[PDB]
């Protein structure tokens, strides 16, 4: 039966803390009641202690851990429920639950379940090092919060371990926690971490909760307590680590069923009491007031408390609780005018005139507080409100008792441990703007404020007189008597818990929804007593189990967040979708019908006007008001402010704005009401601002984010931009700031003057220096950039940006954040965005971040790019992006037609040898090799063939194969490929293709030079790569078996985009060059991808219109849907956190029956990926599903496992491909991925090269890769992403294949703009010439400038150039234009090659060769490397100093440094034989000279460096043989 | 009172159908002390093609305002409208803008000044209206001789209200004897001073019985203030709230289309630059802009503003002081000045003296841009719309603008053969940019100390803000005088979050 939707707003708890749940109250041991006029008072007297047991003896530190005794210094005597609690605080990890009274000492307890924990992770010749553990210890206030940090914090030290507190914002102090150990926080800020993603980064190593004061859950700050207790065994269940759940709460009920929320054993994790073991034995007392009036009450209080001052007025000492701001102050003077008026009575608190430090109290006159007449008498008035250290000034003496009557707020109670003797509290109740005026005070509120009567020292029994409401007295006397259950409020923000589990993840069906709706408090409380929760005995039996009630509630959150937009589904689903807007409304902790609210306001024209109104009808405070009593003031409020709220009438709207800009202005608003409402509306204004700056951002309008990014900073200074500058940084006064202010002097020329011209505007030199020095504190960020144009409405901006400001540690601190913003012509709306956050490594240098922006039909005269901080005040740098000469290239003709000619069978080739190594294979033919066929093979022409990785360019290259070989037996092919593993890979088909099959040899090119001219030659088909085939043959001319090749083969020809190109363009030039040479016709055929520019391709390389057959992607065998997936979070680890819940559930969703390859940027990322998947798929209970097979077929290919880690992960199914397991291995693993065995494979990135097992879904997540040469992330290349977007298709089985591209906000973007659309081919020729240049000169075919020209009229940037001048910056496309370029980078070139001692050129027109340039042509090494070596390789030099000329060379800083390695070789480079000077191991330069250090030294290194230093060997020979020469 | 702008009327059809037919419309307009009346009919032509109706007569109602404020002596523009209807304060405050100092709002407070159609007059000649036309006419006409205003718009008020109950009771009050006539040159009964009193007697003792006699109240026992509430009733910072409606002005535009001279030049500008510009200005704070455009591949009489120049200034009502030094810029380096521009809040068809003389003392203080090849356009705020023409100085208009050195508002020497037009275009097919200056942004409106033509300042490719941004009015945003130390007073900063 469908669910059936509940009204959810009565059944739930109304008022929190105040609830009185319980029907009836219970007498205490001695109570007495006296029925007074105007007010009855009842009084109960001291408890009498539970009586120690028989053979008890109390716990000192030296009988402990010895571990732990360290910081526990002069406390040699604990409390006895501590002592008693300790044996398991130390010795257990079960789930501990304690309620006792306030003051027992659970506070050492949950301290030593800290310290023990901390003792779990320890070494002998180490410290208590925290990189293995971690704490999250939430207590319940904020001033008691800080001050346990202050204290554990040296008390903690001792072993050297921090404590920190939790307020720091999200991305700018999160490195610091990670440098953190146990954090001490709250509810809210344990919640709000959540929400934002802070706790999963530290997870798996967070090994323990420490809750204290739980007993706010019957308020309504209970459901972030509920919140983090039901994600905590929802997740733990799930993730099967451990935690400690150690919970603390006064002495009530509803304990054990709080502890069986907390999953807390009552068997040995219970820890119950009364209040039997308080630490001072408490007498109280209820006035209760049951007069009609307030007008009589207030002064019927007044003169009760008069009362109880003259009773205490002995030896004594009273704690007066007042209520109200000023309070402290007004309760002051009532007692002195009822002790004046009292004919010398009333006063006289001391034991004579000379006694008790009389003189003293009034000698301590000065204060900036009241104390001026407060302190000559024995009453005092105590708070924050005075000042700093006036509350010091009065405590002191209040601990030498010469302040025995003191007036203070629950500020006190809240603040550090002082004692009292007696307590007087006036009052019960607070001003409350979250419900919107007076409400009854916070149970955890009354029960700190009785926490102080008492002291452990001097005082024996306390006291106690509250005066409240003879009717709220019932609820005040059953809590402090143990009768108040602690109830939850849950139901509350259940809506808020709905969206915050499924904006996490946790939970996606309804399913997972009842699941996690279980998990909750109120689940046991509902289970255990719905009586009060919502159901009547009979349906409550009728659903004993809560299904019902869970199929009940979650429908209405589901419902509504749906309604609001925080949730998208139908009743048919059940699987919830979170969107940008319930994204930010969740993660900002803005309320969902504000959220709506907002959405439905947000428009591109948002006036500031509109958005501060917007922001002041948030539903976050549909419980403010505008009364009367300040609305006339209400006036004023509204005339101080700059921006007219003036649409905005006198109401509660207008009374919320204007109060923003009088803080904003910093404006006095009298009534304390107005300024409650101020407090609480301006502390979540941050909030709601937030929330709605990241909405209309992302919603693109500029104009809009702008506004927000003004009211944010506004709101976070609490001032104006208009406001000087230095106004954000506390040193300089507001003096200094109006001084600079005064005249009309912009901050833009603060920067360009003296130290003393900087303060000469006012004329005071003596300011010139330190505000020079905060000009040079000022934040400035420094932009370049460069523009570069691949498509006709598409370009790229790289920029550059460098701090040019030297930051400040102690204000910067860890981190810049801002976002940079590419927008349209006229900026009204934002076309991109990247959000830098730049560490302190980074300062003063370059941020060289790239990424792509379009243009459209009205080609505009400039863009923008703007980079503004988060925080800043008036600190922004603009980029001007200027197109007014931007000429972008050709639109390039359509797509070649996809015909349909009948699927040509294997038979078509008339020869039967030929067809029986294909007929067995594949039935058809694709449509685009049934097309080729005819030319390709009825011909001897030069073919260009277009078609995305996977369409058969294998066949294509093959038909002309077995072409040639037709034409003559003895007729000779080369194959090149530039990638190795796509070379190897494709020699592996072509072994068994030809060598049995067909007889002709098969020869892939290697490095060994002698070896491979001998091995061509021998075989008629040679597989090769681009250095190995350009180097040789690049002065073939004298080897015979070069130019009597007819047949030449290049795979992936779209290549050219990337570097290290250069090589197989100049090596195709260089083919076509002989091919004319030779006067024979020699036959190309060139396979790649789609791409636009195929028809220059074609000209260039030697094909017409007709001959060339250019099809884009989405012709293509098995056609794939390809989708983008996105983790709106800037930071990688973030991302890469996230993103494992898409990869798991898209195995499930799109492809549960298909194998899944996830590819991801590491290789130690494949193993850790494997586990994640599996903690994730092992949840779902439908477990190990990644197998298809028994469990004993495995453990024949288990049995040679090295890795615990594989084996175990192929156990469930996964299976990692990368370098560290063996070949053997790899053989296996692909043998199991092949064939179905294991339906998951974790794949490295740099796997997808040579990928030799194929695959039905493929994943690429996290795209980006962390490059050590910048040490920062970077972008998967295109095209190996593109061929491991190709390497999911099943040709035999499947229709259609499965990609997702899980990436981040802005690089998804660029997969939207270069995945669909086929990528064209581009041309470094600009960039990569002199290497190739010197070789030819060397090789006598270059012999002039002009031959140099003619050089030039042959690669690819030929044909590029008028296609594109915009990508090698050519201001010409006209024939003078690219006369002048070809001339001048010829010349340029050749210029740079002679100044390299490699050349000589005569009269400007004629070169020739030297002996460097000889060197450099035979040995195959860059020019910069030959000249390091000429300029170093001197007379008295030795084989230290030529092996770091050798390991700086060139082709030596290729290989990369990975994460966190300038540790690894630094440490080597210790004892490394040949030490450095001011070396970074960030430097490949340093690190190949530590391999060879290391290599020299032959110590075994791991396999990360073991696979470079072997790279290092293979090539070093050349550079070593050419240096000594 | 646009209560009666809106009509129609029913009859029963022969398929069963409520047939509806539109009647005569029309917008009424009161002021008491003028004792004055303007009844804009609308004849049932109206709504014949246009779907919406009622919506429809509300918008024309605001349309009407707006164009009546456009026609009538400014020395009666008034300060506020107040409307009876509340949708007319929404299309009214989007179309007054044409007296952009005139406020809307709407009244709490409701006046019977539809159903004061119930006289035989007024209704019948709505009725009749045979066309489009506001007619005017005198109600307390012969009040104000020994009479006040104010109180002739509390009885007028009241008899209006008698008169929306029955009508009939009130024709029996009105038309008591036979021989006392009204005057018909004037609305209502010329009565004496007792016999006018005891008209108030009647009209009030009228609502008061009626009210009495509809909620079964004891309305002897009701006080003068339910009496007096039933009868009558029912029981630059002008700039910063203003100007932010600049974009939706933008989307409304009019191009001064005329008789061809077929031999100059013809300006085509792309509206977006324009639609920014006059959002970056406001509705009276003019807006002065320097052009720069190209003209097109062997299409030597286009010339295309491609391009925007904002130099530092500032703009008032009639004229505006640009710099004397011009703009140097790469971005226009390949590119021609085609003169200047003005955004306008006053709307009349004729070049501006002062405007045309800037341009020609330009044009001589710089020979590189052609005189009559220069060009200065004119966006004039008409009714919540903009309307956009481009007029050129001749030599007569030059040497006018030239030697001419008191800027008045009709100085010795203007003429109507001092400037000539040229047509212009808009363009939906090319986009450019606006560049302003370096060092500060173009605004100093609210900077006259910094204020001068012959400034030095660089201009810059990038984009400016509205008129009002937070940093081209230095003044009010740093006025801060604060007592710092009272944030120490309550002291109770309860935060909780982050």
């Amino acid at each position: 039966a469908p669910r059936q939707v509940l009204d959810l707003e009565d059944l739930v708890f109304t008022q929190g803390s105040h609830f009185m749940a319980n029907k009836r109250c219970q007498l205490p041991d001695g109570s007495f009641r006296r029925q007074r006029k105007g007010y009855e008072e009842v009084h109960v007297p001291a408890l009498k202690p539970k009586p120690f047991g028989s053979e008890e003896q109390l716990l000192p530190v030296e009988k402990l851990p010895k571990y732990a005794q360290a910081g526990f210094e002069g406390f040699k005597t604990l409390n006895r429920i501590q002592s008693k609690l300790y044996r398991a605080a130390l010795e257990t990890d079960e789930n501990l639950l304690l309620c006792a009274p306030t003051g027992a000492g659970k506070t050492n307890v949950a301290l030593m379940c800290m310290l023990r924990e901390i003792g779990k992770h320890i070494n002998m010749d180490g410290t208590i090092n925290v990189d293995d553990f971690k704490i999250i210890y939430i207590a319940p206030m904020r001033s008691l919060v800080q001050e346990m940090v202050g204290s554990f914090g040296k008390r903690l030290a001792t072993y050297g371990i921090t404590v920190a507190e939790l307020t720091g914002d999200h991305q700018l102090c999160k490195e610091e926690i990670s440098a953190t150990q146990i954090i001490v926080c709250t509810p809210e800020k344990w919640d709000i971490i959540t929400r934002k993603g802070g706790e999963r980064t530290y997870t798996q190593l967070v090994r323990l909760i420490i809750l204290d004061e739980i007993h706010l859950l019957h308020d309504d700050r209970g459901p972030v307590l509920e919140a983090l207790v039901a994600r905590a065994i929802r997740n733990i269940e799930m993730t099967q680590e451990d935690v400690r759940l150690i919970g603390l709460s006064a002495t009530l009920p509803n304990y054990e069923d709080v502890a069986t929320f907390l999953r807390v054993d009552p068997a040995k994790g219970l820890f119950y009491f009364d209040n039997s073991f308080r630490p001072v034995p408490l007498e109280q007392t209820y006035v209760g007031i049951t007069e009609k009036k307030a007008i009589k009450r207030f002064q019927i209080m007044n003169e009760i408390v008069y009362e109880k001052i003259m009773e205490h007025a002995g030896k004594n000492q009273v704690l007066v609780f007042v209520h109200s701001r000023k309070e402290t102050g007004k309760t002051a003077r009532a007692i002195r005018d009822m002790c004046l008026e009292k004919d010398t009575l009333g006063l006289f608190l001391r034991e004579g005139s000379a006694s008790t430090e009389v003189l003293r109290t009034e000698a301590e006159q000065c204060k900036n507080l009241e104390l001026k007449d407060l302190l000559p008498y024995g009453f005092a008035i105590h708070h924050a409100g005075m000042t700093r250290v006036d509350r010091t000034l009065v405590e002191d003496l209040f601990a030498d008792k010469h302040i025995q009557v003191l007036v203070s707020t629950a500020t006190l109670a809240w603040g550090v441990n002082l004692p009292a003797h007696t307590v007087i509290i006036k009052g019960t109740q607070v001003y409350s703007p979250e419900k919107g005026r007076w409400t009854e005070l916070g149970a955890l509120d009354i029960l700190q404020m009785l926490g102080r009567a008492g002291r452990p020292q001097y005082d024996t029994k306390g006291e106690g007189i509250l005066i409240t409401s003879h009717g709220e007295l019932q609820y005040y006397l059953s809590l402090l008597n143990q009768q108040l259950p602690i109830e939850s409020q849950m139901v509350s923000k259940l809506p808020d818990m709905l969206n915050a589990e499924i904006v996490l993840g946790n939970v996606q069906n309804a399913k997972d929804a009842v699941n996690w709706l279980g998990y909750a408090y109120l689940y046991i409380r509902m289970l255990r007593s719905p009586t009060l929760y919502g159901i009547s005995h009979d349906d409550l039996k009728g659903d004993p189990l809560l299904d019902q009630r869970r199929l009940d509630l979650v429908h209405t959150a589901a419902l509504m967040l749906d309604k609001n937009n925080l949730v998208k589904y139908d009743k048919k689903t059940g699987n919830f979708q979170v969107t940008e807007l319930g994204r930010i409304a969740s993660h900002y902790y803005i309320t969902n019908d504000t959220v709506q609210t907002y959405n439905q306001l947000l428009k591109p024209t948002l006036s500031e006007i509109e958005l501060f109104r917007v922001f002041s009808l948030s539903s976050e405070f549909k419980n403010i008001t505008v009364r009367e009593e300040e609305k006339l003031e209400l006036q004023k409020l509204l005339e101080r402010v700059p921006i007219p709220v003036k649409e905005s009438i006198e109401e509660p709207s207008a009374k919320i704005n204007v109060l923003l800009q009088a803080f904003i202005s910093q404006l006095k608003l009298e009534g304390f009401a107005l300024m409650a409402d101020m407090v609480y509306v301006t502390q979540s204004a941050g909030r709601l601002m937030r929330a709605i700056f990241e909405i209309v951002l992302n919603r693109g309008w500029a104009q809009l984010t702008d506004k927000t990014l003004n009211l944010c900073k506004m709101i976070d200074k609490r001032m104006w931009q208009s406001m000087c500058p230095l106004r954000q940084f506390r040193k300089l006064p507001e003096e200094v700031v109006k001084k600079i202010e005064k005249k009309n002097f912009p901050f833009e020329r603060l920067y360009d003057l003296n130290h003393n011209e900087i303060g000469e505007l006012i004329r005071m030199p003596k300011m010139g220096k330190t505000i020079h020095k905060y000009v040079h504190l000022f934040p400035k960020l420094e932009l370049s950039v460069h523009l570069q144009p691949i498509t006709r409405s598409t370009l790229k901006v790289e920029l550059t940006i460098t701090p040019d400001f030297q930051w400040d540690e102690k204000v910067h601190g860890s981190s810049e954040a801002f976002w940079i913003l590419v927008e349209d012509v006229d900026s009204e709306v934002i076309l991109h965005h990247e959000y830098f956050l730049l560490k302190a490594k980074y300062a003063q240098d370059e941020h060289l971040i790239t990424f792509f922006v379009p243009v459209f039909e009205p080609l505009p005269p400039q863009y923008f790019i703007r980079v503004v901080s988060d925080r800043w005040l008036s600190c922004e740098t603009q980029l001007p992006v200027s197109f007014r000469h931007l000429i972008l290239p050709e639109k390039y003709p359509p797509p070649t037609e996809l015909l349909d000619l009948q699927p040509l069978p294997v038979s078509a080739l008339r020869n039967s040898a030929f067809e029986s190594l294909y007929q067995d294979k594949f039935p058809f033919f694709n449509p685009i090799q049934t097309q080729v066929f005819n030319t390709v093979y009825n011909s001897d022409d030069n073919v260009f063939v277009g078609a995305p990785t996977g369409s058969g360019k294998t066949i294509c290259a093959e038909f002309a194969i077995l072409r040639m070989l037709l034409q003559s037996s003895e007729g000779r092919c080369v194959y090149i490929t530039p990638m190795e593993a796509l070379a190897e890979q494709v020699y592996m088909d072509w072994y068994e293709k030809f060598q049995d099959r067909l007889n002709k040899k098969v020869v892939l090119l290697t490095g060994e030079t002698s070896t491979d001219l001998k091995l061509l030659g021998k075989g008629n088909i040679i597989i090769s790569t681009p250095e190995k085939w350009d180097i040789l043959s690049r002065r073939w001319k004298q080897r015979k078996n070069v130019q009597n090749i007819n047949l030449f083969v290049v795979d992936e020809v779209h290549l050219i985009g990337g570097e290290n190109g250069p090589v197989l363009e100049v090596i195709c030039s260089r083919m076509r060059y002989i091919s004319s040479q030779i006067e024979r016709p020699i036959r190309i055929v060139a396979l790649s991808s789609s791409l636009s520019n195929a028809k220059d391709v074609a000209h260039w390389l030697g094909c017409s219109a007709t001959s060339t057959f250019n099809f884009h992607p989405n012709v293509r065998p098995v056609p794939l849907e390809l989708h983008i997936q996105g983790f709106n979070i800037s930071h990688t680890q973030t991302r890469l956190l996230s993103m494992a819940k898409p990869v798991y559930h898209a195995i499930t969703k799109h492809s549960p029956k298909k194998p899944v390859i996830v590819f991801v940027p590491s290789r130690k990322q494949t193993r850790l990926t494997a586990i994640d998947i599996l903690t994730t798929c092992a949840a779902d209970i439908q477990r190990q599903r990644f197998l298809h097979c028994t469990e004993k077929d495995l453990i024949p290919y288990l049995e040679k496992l090295s890795d615990s880690t594989l084996k175990e992960t192929l156990l469930n199914g996964v299976g990692y491909l990368h370098e560290g397991l063996s070949p053997m291995e790899r053989r296996l693993v692909e043998q199991l991925f092949s064939s179905g065995a294991i339906q998951v494979v974790v794949a490295s990135r740099s796997l997808c090269w040579g990928m030799n097992v194929a695959a039905h879904l493929v994943i690429i997540m996290d795209t980006q890769y962390y490059n050590g040469k910048i040490h920062a992330y970077v972008d998967y290349p295109i095209y190996d992403v593109l061929q491991m977007v190709g390497h999911a298709n099943r040709p035999l089985q499947d229709d259609e294949g499965r990609c997702v591209i899980m990436c981040q906000g802005s690089k998804k973007d660029f997969f939207k703009k270069f995945l669909y659309e086929p990528l064209p081919v581009e041309s470094h020729l600009d960039h990569c010439m002199h290497d190739h240049f010197n070789a030819e000169i060397v090789t006598k075919t270059i012999e002039n400038k002009q031959d140099a020209v003619d050089y030039l009229t042959w690669t690819f940037l030929y044909r590029r150039m008028t296609q594109n001048p915009n990508y090698y910056n050519l201001q010409g496309i006209s024939h003078r234009h690219l006369s002048d370029h070809l001339s001048e980078l010829v010349e340029q070139t050749l210029s740079d090659l002679e100044q390299s001692k490699c050349i000589s050129i005569e009269d400007e027109m004629d070169v020739a060769p030297l002996n460097l340039g000889m060197i450099a042509a035979y040995y195959y090494i860059n020019y910069t490397t030959i000249e390091l070596f000429s300029m170093s390789l001197n007379a008295k030099t030795k084989v230290r100093g030529l092996i770091e000329i050798i390991s700086n060379a060139a082709e030596y800083e290729n290989i990369p440094i990975r994460h966190h390695e300038d540790n690894l070789l630094r440490q080597l480079a210790q004892k490394v034989p040949h030490k450095l000077n001011n070396p970074k191991f960030n430097d490949p330069h340093v690190k190949t000279n530590l391999l060879l250090q290391a290599h020299l030294s032959r110590m075994q290194l791991s396999a990360e460096l073991q696979s470079d230093t072997e790279e290092i060997l293979s090539k070093a020979i050349r550079l070593i043989q050419a240096c000594v020469d | 009172d646009d209560t009666n702008v809106y009509r129609v009327t029913i009859h029963k059809t022969f398929e069963g159908n409520l047939t509806t037919k539109p009647i005569n419309g029309a917008i009424f307009i009161f002021n008491p002390r003028t004792g004055q009346l303007f009844l804009k009919i609308i004849h049932t032509s109206v709504w014949a093609g246009q779907k919406r109706l009622g919506q429809l007569a509300k918008w024309k109602t605001a349309e009407e305002v707006a164009a009546l404020i456009r026609s009538l002596p400014v020395e009666e523009q008034p300060k506020q409208i107040i409307v009876t209807r509340k949708g007319m304060l929404d299309p009214l405050e989007v179309h007054l803008l044409d007296f952009p100092n005139i406020v809307i709002k709407g009244s709490e407070l409701q006046l019977p000044f539809q159903a004061c159609l119930k006289v035989e007059k007024f209704g019948d000649l709505i009725l009749k209206a045979t066309e489009p036309q506001m007619v005017l006419f005198n109600l307390y006409d012969d009040w104000l001789k020994t009479i006040s205003s104010y109180t002739a718009f509390s009885r007028l008020i009241l008899i209006l209200r008698a008169l929306h109950v029955n009508n009939d009771r009130a024709k029996v009050i009105l038309k008591p004897d036979k021989t006392t006539i009204t005057e018909p040159h004037h609305i209502w009964p010329t009565l004496t001073d007792e016999e006018w009193i005891k008209v108030e007697v009647q009209l009030k003792d009228l609502i008061l019985a009626d009210y009495g006699k509809k909620n079964n109240v004891n309305v002897a026992s009701l006080t003068q203030s339910e009496i007096r509430d039933i009868i009558l009733g029912m029981e630059w910072r002008v700039r910063a709230i203003s100007a932010a409606n600049l974009h939706l002005r933008t989307n409304h535009i009019y191009v001064s289309s005329d008789d061809i001279k077929e031999t100059g030049y013809t300006y085509i500008l792309p509206k977006n630059v324009l639609k920014k510009f006059i959002c970056i200005s406001d509705l009276r704070a003019q807006i002065a802009g320097y052009l720069y455009g190209v003209s097109p591949p062997d299409n030597p009489q286009v010339k295309e503003i491609r391009c925007i120049v904002m130099v530092p200034q500032w703009g008032t009502h009639q004229t505006v002081h640009l710099p004397g030094q011009l703009p140097q810029h790469e971005y226009l380096k390949e590119m021609e000045p085609l003169g200047w521009i003005h955004t306008q809040p006053n709307e009349s068809p004729q070049l501006s003296p002062q405007d045309v003389t800037t341009h020609a003392k330009i044009m001589a203080d710089n020979p590189s841009w052609d005189g009559e090849k220069t060009i200065i356009i004119t966006c004039s705020f008409t009714p919540g719309s903009c309307t956009l023409t481009a007029y050129k100085l001749t030599p007569s208009g030059y040497e006018w603008g030239r030697q001419n050195t008191d800027k008045g508002n009709n100085p010795k020497g203007y003429l109507p053969s001092h400037y000539e037009r040229v047509q212009m275009l808009l363009s939906d097919r090319f986009l450019g940019f606006f560049m302003v200056p370096a060092q500060s942004s173009w605004n100093y409106n609210f900077m006259g100390v910094r204020h001068d033509p012959n400034m030095k300042y660089e201009l810059q490719l990038a984009n400016p803000k509205e008129f009002y941004h937070e940093v081209h009015r230095p003044s009010h945003f740093l006025n801060f005088a604060l007592l710092q130390e009272g944030e120490v007073y309550s002291a109770d900063r309860e935060d909780l979050y982050a």
